[PDB]
């Protein structure tokens, strides 16, 4: 990967095609990118492909199957406690690689394809250098937090809000991903 | 329950580019 | 004179 | 698609502009007080700062704005008029050294271009290259704050 981290988004389907696809569980669409904007019939969020696996937040995907060209695909991993789930990365996607530098300077990629700076304050916390309204981060759960090199340091899970403005973010560090696989 | 459906993508691998005059 | 825009650059590389 | 960086020309020369906070900024040494072309006629500069070599008109059509950097990183990246990205280490407020010096020919026509941080956020606008013997070893730039202040 490289820097500066720049990202863009593309919508691939709408509400009706999404509902149909959700039921049939068969999606014939072409897949590209490291992060997929994903949706159930109740909510929409993100899923990040790290090392051949498409990871996302359990509180979003539950135990559901991901719709694929060959019909539904069951999850490879499920960890209610760590709030993780993973499916084999879709055919066409590009995976990110875990961070191996321990940089405290993280960058969150939102569902709007905006990358916002986050200062790591702990294993699963980092503070937004420029806080934003929580409505801005809605739908970004499952999205990546990269180090200056563009490597996955963790997955966005929850926001730390005060009066509707998020000051910090709660994430799932890649270590939990490794652990969830060994489990 | 239904399946989680991919409704879009976010591409980090893109690099600065002169937008094509099309 | 006047400054004219001869082209554009998209930093993310967004195609199309 | 919408572009953040516009490639402009003045007959005299050609350079770049960068939309930050809805304003299309570029170098005074390129545009001067010139207006920018529009399908409805010439549009005038919203800001002109001969002192800072900074001029800005309202962001044009087919453009999208860059966000100022708020992470402080010293690891900058310059985007040229050819979409080439060049890693630059921040030496100070308006100076940064190329990690791999290049002949000035490579940095030509890029004034006005953005000086991005690791997050693709604007740090400054490439003002002019600082070179030794035809080799651009570093660059001069206008920090975003100057722009945010000019507004
Ligand atoms: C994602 O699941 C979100 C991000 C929203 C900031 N996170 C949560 O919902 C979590 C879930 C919880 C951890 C089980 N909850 C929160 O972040 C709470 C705060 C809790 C903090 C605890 C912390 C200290 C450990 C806040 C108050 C919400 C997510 O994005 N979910 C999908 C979603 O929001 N979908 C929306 C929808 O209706 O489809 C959506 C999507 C796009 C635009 C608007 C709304
Ligand atoms: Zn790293
Ligand atoms: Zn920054």
């Amino acid at each position: 990967m490289g820097a500066p981290i720049t990202a863009y988004a593309q919508q691939t389907r709408g509400l009706l095609g999404c509902i149909i696809t959700s039921l049939t569980g068969r999606d014939k669409n072409q897949v590209e990118g490291e992060v997929q904007i994903v949706s159930t019939a109740t909510q929409t969020f993100l899923a990040t492909c790290i090392n051949g696996v498409c990871w996302t937040v359990y509180h979003g995907a539950g135990t559901r199957t991901i719709a694929s060209p060959k019909g539904p695909v069951i999850q490879m991993y499920t960890n209610v406690d760590q709030d993780l789930v993973g499916w084999p990365a879709p055919q066409g996607s590009r995976s990110l690689t875990p961070c191996t530098c321990g940089s405290s300077d993280l960058y969150l990629v939102t569902r709007h394809a905006d990358v916002i700076p986050v200062r790591r304050r702990g294993d699963s916390r980092g503070s937004l250098l420029s806080p934003r309204p929580i409505s801005y981060l809605k739908g970004s759960s499952g999205g990546p937090l990269l180090c200056p090199a563009g490597h996955a340091v963790g997955l966005f899970r929850a926001a730390v809000c005060t009066r509707g403005v998020a000051k910090a973010v709660d994430f799932i560090p890649v270590e939990n991903l490794e652990t969830t696989m060994r489990s | 329950k239904g399946s989680v459906v991919i409704v879009g993508r976010i591409v980090l691998s893109g690099k600065p580019a002169i937008i094509p005059k099309k």
